[PDB]
């Protein structure tokens, strides 16, 4: 086992493990996006970045958490201002051609996005504060799209973590979603219209954003009006 | 200046086109989204002519094969724009005084638009 | 004379562009008359793979894809008998602004490059190289096709070369319009029929690169100079450059020069030489010049600018690089902030979609910052936003594109600051002076 | 049906990559339609994801990503103009505004005749020779000086095949004199 220092804590980990993970295991924590559990981790939202230290030694560059292994007697620094300043700009990049529907969304208050907006967004520079930087036409496109009877697509709302496109090609295996033009003209989409997987619900839950939304239950209540309850499914034997 | 204001004229008259073409061609016409600066407008003053911001030619599928937005009300740089979905092709109409509505420099008139719809409803129309 | 190399020197030999535009050059038969596959054909039963990666390491030549890695070492990290397919490629995608030295080798004297990718192919026990040029170069793309069939009718490429047990075939494989498709990584998947974004580098291609197998990647100018190299020994080759820059390298120049093109040039002469003695000097006053790529951060038309040695260090410590030797000279009728206002919108447009800083940053709020400070409707705020907008996608993109395209801005500001501020304080538009005839 | 009718350029093809490989068909594939029909239609695609067995949604991703391939109807001849900084300090934008404004064609249209169709690109490769203008995949129009550009125009109107049309002017090859 690898011992490592996240932020003031030390904590055992075997080899094989993700700095993300081993910050998360100490305690702390770190905006997230693109990453996801049971999916193949990359660094595509690029907001897990840290400081890291193999000494004093800083390396000279953030590193995406989510996609490195610890080394042994390894530092991770995710606090300091240098951090917490990259961390409120990657909220503000991901805002800058997000849509502006907050209050009529489906995706409530049960949404990554707003959330870890407002936990490391708005950074502490030390006069008004500036909510928004980005002051120019956002990015229109197509918007409220079903894509079968059972889901509904947002393109407008997608902030292009892979979750999706990743989650097809990994674990039912049905490449019926991908992405399309690139650099900031791209978007989600599908050729395999009828969404043919048996397995394309789960996507809904994955989403981060409200892009991908159960359409079964379109515009029924807000997310914390719901009375959650907790069971099993005994539609079959698993 | 006051192109502003005849920019959001014009912005109105595209969406008159698009939805004559719809019915004309029998297509799907779908307003895709409203102006925010308007749903949250709240006891503020308001006196642009329409309150659509996003507009569409969809087709049997629903898949957009034409796109179309105009810069809200308080934000930099305005134009409106036409986007031909899968086919990366982008367009940027501005306003000239005394000249209308044109894409750099060529007049984006009612006759060049339905070109441009008539050919990208060929092409890329799924169902 | 006395010792080292480094320009118009009477001991310099042509090597790579020499025969280039002469006619007739790209033949079968006019390579095996001028010189033919000679050195392969001796390589191959002689000296062993490590051997001929050794040669290769002491003379000290370094990719001259622009990264500058030392490519005997690069060679060095293949498996070495792990009963594996092995794949050698070749990056002939050239797609960098101001850089055009690769479209010739292939244009003129493929052979050439069939010659090297025979040799680097041995060193690393691949049986299989491929030829990623891009979808643009089409003359290109005839002439290497060619060459590689009637290499293949003369036995030159097949089952047994020149009886030795060492098997080599070639496949060219087009592009379709994307800058994106010439980063190493992202250049496998793109021939491997996805979308091309660059993969995670941690783990590299010579672990793990096309189809999972063992490969290694080089650019067209790099597996050249593995010929003469081969050929004359590392000795000859280390007679020309500095300190860490080593052999000799094709400088190319575009802008506003006498004569501008491609210059073969030992690795070390001035910007002096190539603007002036080989290029013909500037026709218009020049203010700034790109030195490598457009990667590569901008330098001011100086006379401390004009003495430097062009090299992996003299350029690295003059606040800049050499990229791939493409210079680009920029008059003073055109501004610096206009220069950059288009670079960036090109690097907008290439930019693959994957990380939120590249995509919505650069292609979303840099272009857009540049377009409103361009027309004069920007206040010295929009000037210091664009400022502190680097830092923050500088460090930390997923590839180095998005770096690509702050470096070069970075140094507009480091330089020529006055251009932007006094554009933005008198509400001006960038001059557009009459530039073409 | 696309490839019923050549099933030796599909033989011969997928010979150049392995067995657990066949995706890497796909750009060659497009690539052909391409210079056969001059546009991908959708069937193209459902056909190409079929052969190189994997799903519709997969190619068409794939497909869009690059620039060259277009997704609609193109005229006889599809102008590219080099836009980038070395043909800008050569002349692209007044080249591209003298085009787009003669023609009176954007983009997505095509001229009333059929055959000219516009669109930007990025540096083309031969910066030393600016301003540069591709055609469709022949090799490049260099130096379109306007001299030069009306000639080209003329001469593809008129009919004569591009790979032999008189222009004005000498241009270089790795090398280029001015004066
Ligand atoms: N010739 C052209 O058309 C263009 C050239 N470029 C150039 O690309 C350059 C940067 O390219 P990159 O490949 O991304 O730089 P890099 O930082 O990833 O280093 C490149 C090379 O070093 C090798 N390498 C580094 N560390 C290694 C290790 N621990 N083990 C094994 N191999 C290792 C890589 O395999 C690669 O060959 C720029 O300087 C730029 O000028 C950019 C665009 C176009
Ligand atoms: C964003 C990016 C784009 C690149 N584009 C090219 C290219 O177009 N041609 C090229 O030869 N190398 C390009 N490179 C560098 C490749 O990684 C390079 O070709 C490869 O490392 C060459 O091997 P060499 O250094 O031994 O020559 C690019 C690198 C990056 C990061
Ligand atoms: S996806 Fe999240 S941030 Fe975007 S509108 Fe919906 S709730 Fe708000
Ligand atoms: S639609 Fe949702 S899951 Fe798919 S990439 Fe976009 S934000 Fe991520
Ligand atoms: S930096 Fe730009 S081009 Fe590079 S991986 Fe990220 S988005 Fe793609
Ligand atoms: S979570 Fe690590 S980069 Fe997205
Ligand atoms: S800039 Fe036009 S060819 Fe390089
Ligand atoms: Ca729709
Ligand atoms: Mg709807
Ligand atoms: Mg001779
Ligand atoms: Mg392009």
């Amino acid at each position: 086992m690898v011992r490592v220092k996240v932020n003031d804590r030390i904590v055992e980990v075997p080899p094989g493990t993700s700095v993300m993970d081993a910050v998360f295991h100490a305690g702390y924590d770190v905006p997230l996006f693109c990453s996801e559990k049971h999916l193949s981790p990359i660094g595509a939202c690029r907001m897990c970045l840290v400081r890291i230290g193999l000494p004093i030694q800083w390396q000279p560059k953030l590193a995406a958490s989510c996609v490195t292994a610890v080394a042994d007697g390894m530092v991770v620094d995710t606090l300091s201002d240098v951090v917490r300043e990259a961390q409120a700009g990657m909220v503000e990049f991901t805002l800058l051609n997000h849509p502006l529907d907050c209050p009529t969304c489906d995706k409530g208050g049960a949404c990554e996005l707003q959330d870890r907006t407002v936990e490391y967004g708005l950074y502490e520079k030390y006069e008004l504060p500036v909510y928004t930087r980005f002051e120019f036409t956002r990015r229109h496109v197509d918007k409220h799209h079903p894509l079968s009877p059972f889901v509904i697509l947002d393109r407008e709302r997608c902030i292009h973590c892979k979750r999706c496109v990743r989650y097809f090609e990994e674990v039912p295996g049905d490449e019926v979603l991908d992405f399309i033009e690139r650099g900031v003209h791209t978007f989600i989409g599908t050729m395999d219209f009828g969404l043919p997987s048996g397995f394309s619900g789960n996507i809904t839950d994955i989403c981060p954003v409200g892009a991908l939304l159960d359409l079964t239950a379109r515009f029924r209540a807000r997310n914390w009006e719901m009375e959650e309850t907790p069971t099993t499914c005994a539609l079959c034997p698993v | 200046a006051s192109s502003e204001r005849e920019l959001y004229e014009a912005w109105v008259e595209l969406l008159s086109w698009m939805r004559e073409y719809a019915q004309a061609k029998g297509v799907r016409f779908e307003k895709e989204a409203d102006f925010p600066d308007f749903i949250y407008r709240m006891e503020r003053p308001y006196d642009l002519p329409t309150t659509i911001m996003t507009a569409s030619l969809s087709d049997g599928l629903g898949e957009p094969f034409l796109l179309a937005d105009v810069s809200p009300r308080h934000a930099k740089l305005k134009r409106i724009g036409l986007r031909l979905p899968r086919a990366h092709i982008h367009l940027h109409a501005h306003y000239e005084p005394g000249k209308g509505l044109v894409t750099g420099k060529i007049p984006l008139t009612k006759e060049r638009f339905f070109a441009l719809a008539d050919r990208a409803r060929e092409a890329l129309a799924f169902a | 004379t006395g010792p080292i190399l480094s320009g118009l020197d009477p001991r310099f030999e042509r090597t790579l562009y020499a025969h280039v535009g002469k006619e007739g050059s790209w033949t079968l038969d006019y390579y095996l008359r001028h010189g033919g596959y000679e050195t392969a054909k001796r390589v191959l039963k002689e000296k062993t793979p490590d051997e001929v990666i050794e040669e290769v390491k002491r003379s000290g030549l370094r990719g001259r894809g622009g990264a500058g890695f030392p490519t005997g070492l690069k060679w060095s990290f293949m498996p070495k008998d792990d009963g594996k397919q092995h794949y050698l490629i070749c990056n002939a995608d050239e797609s960098e602004p101001g850089s055009f030295k690769d479209r010739y080798i292939l244009e003129d004297v493929p052979h050439l490059l069939i010659e090297g990718m025979i040799l680097a192919g041995y060193a690393i026990r691949a049986t299989v190289g491929y030829i990623y040029v891009r979808g643009e170069y089409r003359r290109a793309a005839d002439r290497l096709e060619q060459a590689i069939k009637e290499a293949r009718a003369r036995g030159y490429l097949g089952k047994n070369l020149f009886g030795t047990d060492f098997s080599f075939d070639l496949h060219v494989h087009r592009g379709a319009g994307a800058y994106i498709c010439g980063e190493e990584t992202a250049l496998m998947n793109s021939l491997e029929g996805l979308r091309a974004n660059p993969r995670l580098k941690p783990p590299f291609p010579a672990q793990s690169g096309l189809w999972g197998k063992p490969t290694t990647i080089n650019n067209v100018e790099t597996l050249a100079s593995v010929v003469p190299i081969m050929e004359r020994g590392a000795d000859w080759f280390a007679q020309m450059g500095t300190e860490q820059s080593k052999g000799m390298k094709l400088y190319q120049i575009s802008g506003p020069v006498k004569r501008p093109g491609v210059y073969e040039l030992p690795m070390g002469t001035t910007f002096r030489e190539l603007i002036y003695e080989w290029a013909g000097g500037p026709l218009e006053p020049i203010q700034a010049i790109i030195p490598g790529g457009s990667s590569t951060p901008p330098l001011p038309f100086t006379e401390e600018v004009l003495d430097t040695p062009m090299s992996y260090e003299h350029l690295q410590a003059k606040g800049s690089m050499l990229g791939t030797g493409g210079v680009i000279l920029i008059p003073e009728r055109v501004s610096m902030v206009d220069a950059m206002w288009n670079l960036t919108r090109f690097y907008a447009h290439e930019s693959c979609g994957k990380c939120t800083p590249c995509r919505e940053g650069v292609a979303g709020f840099m272009v857009n910052l540049f377009a409103k400070i361009g027309t004069g409707q920007g206040e010295e705020k929009d000037v210091e936003n664009l400022e502190a907008l680097l830092p923050l996608i500088e460090g930390r993109s997923f590839c180095p594109l998005a770096d690509a395209a702050v470096w070069p801005v970075k140094g507009s500001l480091r330089h020529f600051k006055d251009q932007y501020l006094a554009l933005a304080r008198e509400k001006r538009p960038v001059p557009r002076p009459s530039l073409w005839r | 049906g696309f490839f019923d009718d050549k099933q030796d350029f599909l033989e011969e093809t997928f010979a150049k990559y392995p067995p657990e490989g066949r995706r890497a068909a796909i750009m060659p594939l497009l690539r052909r339609v391409q210079q056969e029909e001059g546009w991908i239609r959708p069937e193209r695609i459902e056909e190409i994801a079929r052969l190189v067995g994997t799903t519709p949604t997969e190619v068409m991703g794939v497909a869009s990503f690059y620039s060259y391939y277009q997704f609609v109807p193109t005229g006889k001849y599809h102008l590219q103009v080099c836009a980038t900084l070395s043909c800008k300090l050569a002349g692209a934008e007044e080249l591209w505004d003298y085009l787009t404004e003669t023609l009176g064609i954007g983009p997505g249209e095509v001229t009333p005749d059929g055959l000219f169709s516009v669109q930007k690109v990025e540096c083309l490769g031969s910066c030393h020779t600016a301003p540069v203008i591709q055609v469709n995949d022949e090799p490049y129009v260099e130096c379109v000086t306007r001299a030069r550009l009306e000639a080209l125009l003329a001469g593809l109107r008129a009919g004569k095949r591009l790979e032999e049309i008189e222009l004005p002017g000498k241009c270089g090859h790795h090398v280029h004199e001015v004066e």
